DNA sequence: ATCAATATCCACCTGCAGATTCTACCAAAAGTGTATTTGGAAACTGCTCCATCAAAAGGCATGTTCAGCTGAATTCAGCTGAACATGCCTTTTGATGGAGCAGTTTCCAAATACACTTTTGGTAGAATCTGCAGGTGGATATTGAT
DNA sequence: ATCAATATCCACCTGCAGATTCTACCAAAAGTGTATTTGGAAACTGCTCCATCAAAAGGCATGTTCAGCTGAATTCAGCTGAACATGCCTTTTGATGGAGCAGTTTCCAAATACACTTTTGGTAGAATCTGCAGGTGGATATTGAT
């Protein structure tokens, strides 16, 4: 298709910035969207992995929004709305 | 030929939770009452958080419950909140709530 | 006048409304790039159900949030009002997540 | 191809508490999950109990303990009121 | 002779860390865990193990905490642990 | 009873956790912390036990309790 | 009455370390060791087996459970010595 | 002629099988599962007791107590996540001070 | 940094006692040999759903200015919490008994699992309904400058 | 204490994307007639579990002193918030190809069910031993003082 880079800066400051409204808070160090990303790659790895871990154990090759929530559930993050 | 929710006075699926426990791999063998027993507590734990959630979406004037709804109606009841604490509802926000040493001085 | 709030109206105004909504707050595309890529340069020829990207968002989202309080509270406790990648790791050491 | 859920019984159970509310699809999502998620809470705790014991079967009695170690104060003294309630008046045939 | 304020506050510390007995005295303990268990259920009898698991449970747990206290105190630019500090550290943990 | 936790086996559990100087209201803190530890832990062991139809608290129904807490015990039976 | 993994353990201890020994209560650790991790590995098997609606767990459910559970080279190598006992047990 | 030795091990096959039977996590089981998370189990216990061991030589210690469980568990950062929520009984911490507190 | 004087640590040995390790044996699993059952893999194939594209549109991300006011430094002294010598009592601990009670036995009546055979209660879409998302405008604050 | 400048409300409106019902089958409860267990219910043990006693001993409760840590009060350099100009790229709508879920059948290699035959592991005594807990004696680490 088309190589797939850099996207983690697809989190921009702004987004950050919203997310830290909605828990609160009023003002924000230069430093802390870089930290955030850094977060929110480390949180993404680990479930996608387990989601991914899911799928290619039913020999799937599309994951599947119910390999994402086992894979929360395994994390300790479970997660209503998508159990279909 | 009586469903036994009737027979049970309930809403819930008695015969449906029953077989989900045989089905689960809980037990070797699932005695008569347990199915009737959950069904009820599972009945009235979405009597409760609809009770609530039912009263949110008329504080906020509509009619119809939303997942917000149902997060104001959790998070707002100690009991549910501490129950559903690892818990996370997709598209229900937070609540609002400001630290005080945030405020303008 | 030109008009212009005080810094820190705003930020107030701000929380005020996003703790009010709940949509999601990151642009959906980018996010979706960002899931493609870590799955991929993980295991590669993997599809996506359209629902399977959104619970990751929703997931992610509240997480980020989650965070943020708790990483407030490690300001205020240090007596600032400006969080820091040192309030951040703090929380995420308290919470079990690096210690 | 046909998948089974709770809305049926959720939806009668709002109309009871609530006759002049709606719920959206969403928000029945989430009620959805919410009962798997607590029948499996339940379920898991019986089945330990049982197992604990030397016990080869899940009764109303495991149920109730597991209710008992799963909510919190009141919650788990209704819940343990109604299902007592349905279990005897269950047997009353 | 006298050490300054500190000093064997240290040494402690290096004693301590280096142990394992449990440093809450037994029958204290013990008196404590019957006292709170007779408000569930009265007439207990507790195996001796059963109280040796609870005080290491709970004394881990303890220690444990003391640990993220002490880290919340020096976030705030301390030494000293307040209750503050605990306070904080069970909020972030989920306990409150 | 609680009283009874004394402020210098407290003083020595925070030197294990490393912690150098202490705060005068720490030990009534600490105190407050200690009990309701108990209060969850025991009340579900307890909760075991009468469902075993015992009057003997066990060392396995605390480990239960603990498993249950999130607070895993190894030693004790698991 | 009353098994436990105390026997097994032992005889790991003499493969790894023929000069040393154990303690009742460091046994009494690694019982409730083996005992835990089994209770994981089975647990997970478990739930893989019923997301994919399968009835029997098989050494590719025990597999997967254990690169869910173990983190990186713990995995490896646990999947590494699981396969060989499948193989070595197959064969003769 | 066990099943053990035929799979090459010194953790019960027989035992684990029966033990997944009758543990109620799915209605059969494979011939292959029991020896697989049987080989599982005896690997960890191997690199748990391997550590320990040193812990205990370095302590001129010929006999591995919990103490010695506990400095292989943390001092190893794979083995601590994987029981990051269990605490070994009569363990204790792992010495460490933080900078700031020292003298001087 | 040294000088000197306390207390702290730290080896090296060393003697026993509490546990370990080592033995000698019997039930309850584990291993076999057969005889059936069956779950779920291989072989199609119906057809949702996902990956892609095209294209226009304006909501928002980017950058840059500017300067309010927050975080980081300093200073300083009041008073909290450490180090200690004292004096004493609650914790240890070690039998010694008596006994409340987990663990077993032996039934077996009540409760379950089974194998079918009918009977619907539910789920999957079409056919109907409708809150309310999105717009618009003054009424009402809220702010921040004089 | 006033007011402009703006942001925030709240009510009134109306078609439509998103519920509610209305209809049809049929997978899965419900009703019956047997074939197993399950797990209480009495009766009895061998245990572990409280209860005292009873000394002695640390280990804790106190009252003194004062070192030095926590905060309060001041400064201020410059980070980070608020605003604005620009125009990029995420959003929306729709249309398609066809990858690859999912539903059906077909049916063996593999798992379950006994009926027995052997074997290993959990017990309850027996034969050593690893370390604890002291004992010096000798450098260390602290802390006061030229």
């Amino acid at each position: 298709r088309k190589v797939l880079r850099d996207n983690i800066q697809g989190i921009t400051k702004p987004a950050i910035r919203r997310l830290a409204r909605r828990g609160g808070v009023k003002r924000i160090s230069g430093l802390i969207y870089e930290e955030t990303r850094g977060v929110l790659k480390v949180f993404l790895e680990n479930v996608i992995r387990d989601a991914v871990t899911y799928t290619e154990h039913a020999k799937r090759k599309t994951v599947t929004a119910m390999d994402v929530v086992y894979a929360l559930k395994r994390q300790g993050r479970t997660l209503y709305g998508f159990g279909g | 030929a009586k469903t036994r929710s009737s027979r049970a006075g309930l809403q819930f699926p008695v015969g449906r939770v029953h077989r989900l426990l045989r089905k689960g791999n809980y037990s070797e063998r699932v005695g008569a009452g347990a199915p009737v027993y959950l069904a009820a507590v599972l009945e009235y734990l979405t009597a409760e958080i609809l009770e609530l959630a039912g009263n949110a979406a008329r504080d906020n004037k509509k009619t119809r419950i939303i997942p917000r709804h149902l997060q104001l109606a959790i998070r707002n009841d100690e009991e549910l909140n501490k129950l559903l604490g690892r818990v996370t509802i997709a598209q229900g926000g937070v609540l609002p709530n400001i630290q005080a040493v945030l405020l303008p001085k | 006048k030109p008009h212009r709030y005080r810094p820190g109206t705003v930020a107030l105004r701000e929380i005020r409304r996003y703790q009010k909504s709940t949509e999601l707050l990151i642009r959906k595309l980018p996010f979706q790039r960002l899931v493609r890529e870590i799955a991929q340069d993980f295991k590669t020829d993997l599809r996506f159900q359209s629902s399977a990207v959104m619970a990751l968002q929703e997931a992610s989202e509240a997480y980020l949030v989650g965070l943020f309080e708790d990483t407030n509270l490690c300001a205020i406790h240090a007596k600032r009002v400006t969080i820091m990648p040192k309030d951040i790791q703090l929380a995420r050491r308290i919470r079990g997540e690096r210690a | 191809s046909r998948k089974e859920s709770y809305s049926i019984y959720v939806y009668k159970v709002l109309k009871q508490v609530h006759p002049d509310t709606g719920i959206s699809s969403k928000a029945m999502g989430i009620m959805n999950s919410f009962v798997n998620d607590i029948f499996e809470r339940i379920a898991g705790e019986a089945s330990r109990l049982a197992h604990y014991n030397k016990r080869s079967t899940i009764t109303s009695r495991e149920i109730q303990t597991a209710v008992r170690l799963l909510l919190p104060g009141e919650l788990a003294k209704h819940a343990v009121s109604e299902g007592t309630k349905a279990v005897t008046k269950y047997t009353s045939a």
